[PDB]
RNA sequence: AUAUCGGUAGGGGAGCAUUCCAGCGACGUAGAAGGGAAAAGGGCGACUUUUUCUGGAGUUUCUGGAAAAGCAAA
RNA sequence: UGACCGAUGGAGUGAGGGCAUGGGUGCUAAGGUCCAUGUCCGAGAGGAGAAGAAUCCGGACCACCGGCUAAGGUCCCGAAA
RNA sequence: ACCGUGAGGGAAAGGUGAAAAGAACCUCGAACAGAGGAGUGCAAUAGACCCUGAACCCGUCUGCCUACAAGCGGUAGGAGCGCCAGGUGUGACUGCGUGCCUUUUGCAUAAUGAACCUACGAGUUACUGUUUGUGGCAAGGUUAAUUGUU
């Protein structure tokens, strides 16, 4: 190989996740989150302990 | 592009086969001559029949007066109406209807027996109802028919 | 003359020389000679023969003009309304057209 | 060359159109409008009189670009016109651009107010 | 990088709205009214072509019925005649048959009329 | 070969487009990008090609890399 | 059948509802309310019942102008005596 | 700039052409108000708001349809007419069809939300853990700050 072809080890690299982008993604709308309460909120965190 | 290549063909105004029948009420009960007649206009007895056409018979309806109503229907059956204003509900018998004319009768039983759109209030229209044996029309050469085979 | 016969599960009505399109046939060529053997009416100007077990000895022979000829492109689309559910697919129908030679 | 070309091309044509513009009238299109419908199709000196006894306004600035066209015409022939024998072939009216100005309402609240412009084109051929 | 898809955005519109075109009104040519009336639009199509089929079967079936009615029979006694004699002709080539080629119908109707 | 393939919350898999970069290939005043019209294509789709009018100076393929990486409603 | 069980990565849910059966409560009232056993809607399109979330039939990979049936039907609107 | 007594708050707004060669002169008109020519220029549909010139929105012309007709405006059939050789515009007449989002046990709902278009608009980055895909070494593995030569 030189600089024009190079390549990865097969399964060394993968696409991150993108939510809130639409239907067909399979994660839009509500973006994973379920529907209401506190863990949809932006800025939930979990109290370690709790 | 068209990949059928066998297709059902759909009569149009040029290719339809209208005929002018004569049949007669003599004897037969209202509803069941009428259902025949409805059939006849709408063009249910013709192997071309195109649903979106205008493609049935025009039907000369003699001896109107003679049809037979059975039980107490003549004055027992009402008809409603409204004549739209508060406290307008009218009401009236198939005896009103034959009073006023034997065509008004036939007209309001085929009228519900056929299709409620623009083609079948352009189908009402070839219907001919006449009290007596004796019309004239001429020049079409109308062929008799007998209703009881059908 | 014509006949009733039926292709790759379709009744048609043929005639000698027709350019038919008929459901997709695998492993053919361009000129390939194709034979259906299933004739289930026979009009032969004025007589007629019917075959309850086919027509005895009633055959067409045709010949392949394309191997693959696809139909007009239709959107497949699902919906469900306040779901948030829905797909748009395309599909193509594949035909492949023959011609006709001879109707025993 | 090719804006040359296409550029040659379009001047011939504009050899045999006789047609005048009036650009940036200040005066509502849908006014104007009114007296385009009035005249459109009529022979030019019937049409001449209409406009001038009209009871629209936007008639006396249609009658001047109307005889500009006619001018035009003749111009383009090199002849003068006969009587009866030019007539109002094509008309439209466009709006244009529209200057914003504020008015004062009740309770301190202040409304838009426009002031429309327009343009309108004449043509003019032969009763043929 | 800054990166904005201005030419791709406005061609997934641009691609529909030729699509919309012969339409009613704002149905035609405004965006958000077109898209909407465009979609409910292929969810009818999908349920025309299934019922589409029901729809031709019943025609044939009625120019059948017309065609043996004037034979001298009715469609359900017609037909179980045929499945008795064990013919294989489908509805759309008997109807075929009886709106254009009536003697065949009739050779059709004479071989199981017995 | 047989079986299977309705789906909300939600889990998993595989891809398209956009902006910039490296390497390798290309195109352009004999007409680039953009704009209008038409045609064709894709297991399927996100999308991609071709012709023509306008336009009058830049653009693009493949492999890999990085993100201000996609709107119909707040 | 195949997904039962272990260990690990990621969750969502923790407002349910109708019908049938066994009950409590109510007035042997409620499209009422509280439990238990099933089922369906929720998250499920298609057919009949005129038109109905859950009653009757039936679980939609795509195409077809092919054929057989289910519930329910076969005088006309409306397919078939 | 504007707003506020004041402290203070706080916009919008770039592009002719290589070169002004930025249109002498003629025609209509009271007037460049504007236009039609002529001329300059590769180009003036580059003419001063001037490169390109989209949508919503507004017109004119041509083709087809439309004054007995009734519901999300489409979808599947289907004559006739009209254009450029199997494509294309329109569409008489027929069947089916209570938008979309959100929120809900359940919404055509008379529950919420949007005048429309163009543009703008919402899971990002850093560090530390943990699991896993792929790799390097392997009873070992790995350097941090920093230091030399370039
Ligand atoms: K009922
Ligand atoms: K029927
Ligand atoms: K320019
Ligand atoms: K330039
Ligand atoms: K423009
Ligand atoms: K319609
Ligand atoms: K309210
Ligand atoms: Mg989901
Ligand atoms: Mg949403
Ligand atoms: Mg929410
Ligand atoms: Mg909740
Ligand atoms: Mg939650
Ligand atoms: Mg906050
Ligand atoms: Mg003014
Ligand atoms: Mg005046
Ligand atoms: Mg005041
Ligand atoms: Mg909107
Ligand atoms: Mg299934
Ligand atoms: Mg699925
Ligand atoms: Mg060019
Ligand atoms: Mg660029
Ligand atoms: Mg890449
Ligand atoms: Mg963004
Ligand atoms: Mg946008
Ligand atoms: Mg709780
Ligand atoms: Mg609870
Ligand atoms: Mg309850
Ligand atoms: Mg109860
Ligand atoms: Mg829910
Ligand atoms: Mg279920
Ligand atoms: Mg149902
Ligand atoms: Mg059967
Ligand atoms: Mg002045
Ligand atoms: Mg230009
Ligand atoms: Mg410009
Ligand atoms: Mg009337
Ligand atoms: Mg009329
Ligand atoms: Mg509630
Ligand atoms: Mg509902
Ligand atoms: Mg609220
Ligand atoms: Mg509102
Ligand atoms: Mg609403
Ligand atoms: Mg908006
Ligand atoms: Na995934």
């Amino acid at each position: 190989m030189n600089l024009s072809s190079l390549k990865p080890a097969e399964g060394a690299v993968k696409s991150r996740k993108r939510i809130g982008r639409g239907p067909g993604s399979g994660l839009g709308g509500t973006s994973t989150r379920g529907h209401k309460g506190a863990k949809s909120r932006s800025g939930y965190s979990k109290k370690i302990g709790f | 592009m068209d990949t059928l290549s066998f297709k059902t063909i759909s009569a149009n105004k040029a290719t339809v086969t209208k005929e002018w029948v004569i049949v007669d009420a003599e004897g037969q009960t209202l509803g069941r001559m009428c259902a025949k007649v409805a059939k006849l206009l709408r063009g249910k007895y013709k192997p071309n029949f195109t649903p979106h056409v205008d493609c049935g018979d025009n039907v000369i309806v003699i001896n109107a007066d003679k049809i037979v109503l059975s039980g107490n229907k003549w004055d027992g059956r009402i008809y409603l109406r409204h004549t739209g204003y508060p406290g307008g509900q009218r009401q009236f018998t198939p005896r009103d209807f034959m009073n006023k004319g034997p065509e008004y009768l036939f007209r309001k039983v085929v009228k519900g027996m056929l299709p409620k759109n623009r083609l079948g209030a352009k189908i009402i229209g070839n219907l001919y109802v006449y009290a007596g044996t004796e019309h004239k029309h001429e020049a079409q050469q109308p062929r008799q028919l007998d209703i009881n085979s059908l | 003359m014509y006949v009733i016969v039926d292709i790759q599960g379709q009744q048609m009505k043929v005639e000698q020389g027709r350019r038919l399109f008929v459901h997709h046939i695998k492993d053919v060529e361009s000129g390939a000679s194709v034979e259906f053997d299933k004739v289930l009416l026979v009009d032969n100007n004025g007589a007629i023969t019917v075959g309850s077990p086919l027509v005895e000895g009633a055959k067409v022979v045709c010949e392949v003009l394309t191997p693959l000829v696809k139909g007009d492109k239709v959107l497949i689309f699902h919906k469900k309304r306040r779901k948030g559910y829905r797909k748009l697919n395309g599909h193509r129908q594949q035909f492949t057209e023959i011609l006709v030679k001879e109707v025993v | 060359a090719r804006k040359h070309n296409s550029a040659e091309a379009r001047k011939e044509a504009l050899k045999q159109m006789y047609f005048a513009k009036l650009r940036n009238v200040p005066t509502s299109p849908r006014k104007m409008r009114l007296v385009a419908d009035m005249i459109r199709g009529m022979e030019v000196n019937r049409a001449l009189g209409v406009l001038k006894f009209s009871n629209k306004e936007a008639s006396a600035r249609v009658e001047k670009l109307l005889r500009s066209a006619v001018a035009n015409w003749e111009e383009k022939n090199e002849r003068k016109a006969e009587e009866g024998e030019l007539f109002v072939s094509r008309i439209c009216v466009d709006g244009a651009s529209t200057l914003k100005r504020l008015r004062p309402a009740p309770q301190g609240r202040g409304y838009r107010i426009r002031k429309r412009s327009n343009h309108v084109t004449i043509y003019v051929d032969t009763l043929n | 990088p800054r990166s904005v898809n201005h030419v791709a955005s406005r061609a997934k519109r641009k691609r529909i709205l030729k699509l919309t075109r012969g339409y009613f009104g704002a149905r035609k040519n405004v965006w958000t009214v077109a898209k909407n009336t465009w979609e409910k639009g292929l969810t009818y199509a999908y349920r025309d072509r299934k019922s589409k089929k029901r729809n031709f079967r019943a025609l044939w079936i009625q120019r059948i019925n017309a065609a043996a009615r004037l034979e001298g029979m009715s469609y359900s006694r017609l037909m179980g005649a045929l499945h008795a004699n064990g013919i294989e002709i489908n509805r759309k080539v008997l109807a075929d048959l009886a709106m254009n080629h009536p003697e065949a119908f009739r050779a059709i109707v004479a071989k199981v009329k017995n």
